[PDB]
DNA sequence: CGGGAAAATCTCTAGCA
DNA sequence: ACTGCTAGAGATTTTCCCG
DNA sequence: CGGGAAAATCTCTAGCA
DNA sequence: ACTGCTAGAGATTTTCCCG
């Protein structure tokens, strides 16, 4: 058995065999074979198979530029939403993109900003743009295009809405704006039912509405709760939500009480 | 008091988990904080975070709710 | 503590191991060589 | 149910409440509130204003959403038909116009201006414009500092009257007035296409003559006769269509 | 409900609105607004969300033509086993292509050839070659990579493996035959828990014997079945499979006799 | 009988519509404009 | 003859369906022919075409079967 | 179970039969018929045969299975080593190669063939090759004007030479024997994996003694005591490893 | 019978130009 | 008339093994 | 209650440099 | 310390609607 240990790594060394061939070649338990493989620097290839989960907060966007005959389309996307903003922009410089950010501010109520980390988003333009509207910026990691998966997904449907329309307009920023509105107003899905524009309203009205409505129940509705002293959440019929330091757990009815 | 109690749990959420890429059916919105919100599904409460949930009150509301 | 393999940025060839400063869900941040990258959990084996 | 029907109608009777107010207080189906409302005989938000402002030589388009407040303005090179129909249909792309109420100007009546709104639907006609252009010259002669050219100076006046001025009743904000209205025509408009299909359907209960559909629940069908709202099992009444 | 058709065919032809937003806006129930998407042009952009299955006979092999290190990898692989050959050619020419492939027919008993479209491939070299050693060529739809689906993978792993042992070797054939060795012998996995030689060998060996069996058991058992008299072909305990003018049925032990 | 959508070869502009001379598990063989052409089925809308 | 039907049903197959890309378990050689090969997954009789059917005698055969 | 086990031995006591025929006929594991076998006193696949032969000026390498007769040849440059070794490592890679017996040349001695049979696993050796060699020279003469070259018309000479020259016992051509004495050997293997593995436990059954396990099953155990072997119920007997 | 350990199976992503 | 697949990594389910 | 129709939901691929 | 997603196409499950 140890001897075995001792000839599968002298063999690992050499021929790189997975734990399988090792544990049925040297009568090793899948254990030894895994922690013999795992030890070696060569044969860790391949990591986790998983996906993210960007951040889909009420007040984040993702911009991008994307290239369209020639030309460079910007691009924007509300992402709890998908309400896509775009412009047909003369170069993919920093004046451009901190201009369309600021017009984006001044139409939309953005808080945060997420991008590529491309020049044109990297700059002290959109930096200075975004520290006077009080955006916060938030670029993605380097070389991956996944962490924008919103964006760029939006790129690929604008595109084909303007493969839709583009004889229906003379140049290209007619058609581009007009694929911005078959693709907020005329196409309907989602999660709700809704077109882009009717859900980033209805996205933008419920964050309001329930703010308010929250900020007035809190100032109302005042237990203290034990099951250490948190704050008391919501109480029906059988379960009670605390917050304790910065911790909201849930609790059934029993181990709880209310003051 | 109750009846902005039965308000704010008017409003749909749609979640989804840490490891889950698809997106959970219309929740009932309980609390919602400034990180985190409090639903309930199927009769089973839960605590998603802030960035995980999309809270609509779906105007399709003109026949139910 | 633990061991982390990377595939850092356009470059096929991974490479470490480098140690593990914060596994968060979706991405890890680790110091390889007191260089701190953050490379996407598709992108790195933790050991 | 059936306890909160009567209830909504005597309360209409008595001092005519609107069916929003009579959904929210008694549970009932809009459709219900609206026909209630519709039994008494005693008992706007895509209207957007476009004008041209000069400044520093330079021209500038505001549109300005009647019923809000919101305003929206662009610097543009020249005061041509071309340019105006491109900011009108980025306009008709990102917010839901309906509507443009301009002011006979030499360019928005020009042919490219008309195409761009035949084509997003828009429909032209030909005082609240003036005292919103003043206010926004305000601003950007407020502001202007804080930037180098004219176009930076003019969005940021822009961000400013739309998400840092708060007045009116509420201490609302532009941008969350014109949020809100929009919510609310898309309700009305939901609740339109609600009452459309419902309409063109006929009922037959308990047996009794024709009656007009109002709402199908569950196992409960509400319907209306004589301009009297009752309420039936399911299986007690057959729909038909017409 | 017929104005609605006509005013919604009327916006399809400007905004191309999908099904949804047509069914919405109009109150047309899903069929008319499907009916009026599906007959557009041009709102026909995305095919079936689907994948094939490739041909996994236990006689047919893939090739295909690899770049590494500035030269050029010529690699076929076993579809039913994955035991791959691999060789380094001085050319991607046809010649190359040709006795590369008359070797793997004297060396195994391949019964057909699946390659992409490549000018390698599709020669009269490889042709004459194909038609001297019995070999069927089948060529996969242009453009169309995943039709290789099994081969190209096999180049990601052969070339994986060569990145393990690259430095082990002075030359790139010595490594390619070491990476060749490493994945047919010393790599286990697969159906059987099998390395990809051992189970192409048992892959041919049970293609002999279950020939040989079937041939001897249908020389014995000759039943006629009635059900129009077809060839039986097993009966056990409760069922009874059939050949009836070559279609292979399955019917119970009722509704059938047997002579 | 049919109409069969297709995208051809390394271009991203699909085409059609053509007939459906023989769809099998996999892949379809269509006719367009006296051209046969095969193409797989995720290349191709079948209505 | 028997013998040589129990041999010939000892082998094991290794199938897929039309639009199921996952291999499934371990099958019971039945019949093996041209074109086609019938077999019997969980006491269910099945014909598989020979192009979707590998058809292995698990050498892993020396601890059961 | 049990109704075989006495059976195999007494037939094995009578004539004495393979294990693989005791398995085949009695269904038993094969582990209980190996056992068998090894209780009477009185009761390979990897030697290839490498070569270079002279031709039309070129050398070719061959190198026969012994066991079985497959071939595979190969016209190389020049007799070096570096091109014996690159041979050997591509024989390697493809057939389950576990020795080679070579002619003692001046090639085959070589370091880099040493290298080379080092990184396989192969050993080395210093006749059956030059009939092998004959009838592979009278094939090439026999089809060397269908091809061109000189490496086309070896490889068809090995193609004919491995699937469609059938003779011996059963007439099944070369090919189909190595790939039989490979599923073979593969079976040997799989067997002594087992029996290695199985071999350093021990049982306490009933109680009893010590005994040397020979098969696990569902719920019996079939174990060894004595020289004598016996089946019990699993609950009536322990394991242990050692 | 029933809790852990362990083996087996399911899910899924990178890369194959 | 033709066609995605392979291997590893981690989560999840099923089996094993005594107590 | 129970068969079809219809709506809703699940699965999954292309493309986003 | 941060992150794949969107829409359509077809298969499959669940609801509806009278008989
Ligand atoms: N490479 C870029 C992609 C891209 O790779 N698309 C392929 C792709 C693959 C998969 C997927 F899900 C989406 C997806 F788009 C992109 O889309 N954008 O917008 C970029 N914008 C800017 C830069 C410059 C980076 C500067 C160097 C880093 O410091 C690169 C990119
Ligand atoms: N393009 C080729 C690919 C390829 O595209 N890989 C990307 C890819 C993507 C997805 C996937 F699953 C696999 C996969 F490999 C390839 O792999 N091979 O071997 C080729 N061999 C030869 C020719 C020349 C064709 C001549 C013009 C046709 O008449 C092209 C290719
Ligand atoms: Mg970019
Ligand atoms: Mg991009
Ligand atoms: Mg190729
Ligand atoms: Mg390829
Ligand atoms: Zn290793
Ligand atoms: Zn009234
Ligand atoms: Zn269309
Ligand atoms: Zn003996």
């Amino acid at each position: 058995f140890l001897d075995g240990i001792d000839k599968a790594q002298e063999e690992h060394e050499k021929y790189h065999s997975n734990w399988r061939a090792m544990a049925s070649d040297f009568n090793l338990p899948p254990v030894v074979a895994k922690e013999i493989v795992a030890s070696c620097d060569k044969c860790q290839l391949k990591g986790e198979a998983m996906h993210g989960q960007v951040d889909c907060s009420p007040g984040i966007w993702q911009l991008d530029c994307t290239h369209l005959e020639g030309k460079v389309i910007l691009v924007a996307v509300h992402v709890a939403s998908g309400y896509i903003e775009a412009e047909v922009i003369p170069a993919e410089t920093g004046q451009e993109t901190a201009y369309f950010l600021l017009k984006l501010a001044g139409r939309w109520p953005v808080k945060t900003v997420h991008t590529d980390n491309g020049s044109n988003f990297t700059s002290t333009t959109v930096k200075a743009a975004c520290w006077w509207a009080g955006i916060k910026q938030e670029f993605g990691i380097p070389y991956n295009p996944q962490s924008q998966g919103v964006i760029e997904s939006m790129n690929k449907e604008l595109k084909k809405i303007i493969g839709q329309v583009r004889d229906q307009a003379e140049h290209l920023k007619t058609a581009v704006q007009m694929a911005v509105f078959i693709h907020n107003f005329k196409r309907k899905g989602g999660i709700g039912g809704y077109s882009a524009g009717e859900r980033i309203v209805d996205i933008i009205a419920t964050d309001i509405q329930t703010k308010e409505l929250q900020k007035q129940i809190t100032k109302i509705q005042n237990f203290r709760v034990y099951y250490g002293p948190a704050k008391l959440l919501w109480k029906g019929e059988g379960a009670v939500v605390i917050q304790d330091n910065s911790d909201i757990k849930v609790v059934p009815r029993r181990k709880a009480k209310i003051i | 008091l109750q009846k902005q109690i039965t308000k704010i749990q008017n409003f749909r959420v749609y979640y989804r988990d840490s490891r889950d890429p698809v997106w959970k059916g219309p929740a009932k919105l309980l609390w919602k904080g400034e990180g985190a919100v409090v639903i309930q599904d199927n009769s089973d409460i839960k605590v998603v975070p802030r960035r995980k949930a999309k809270i609509i009150r779906d105007y399709g509301k003109q026949m139910a709710g | 503590n633990f061991r982390v393999y990377y595939r850092d940025s356009r470059d096929p060839v991974w490479k470490g191991p480098a140690k593990l400063l914060w596994k968060g869900e979706g991405a890890v941040v680790i110091q390889d060589n007191s260089d701190i990258k953050v490379v996407p959990r598709r992108k790195a084996k933790i050991i």
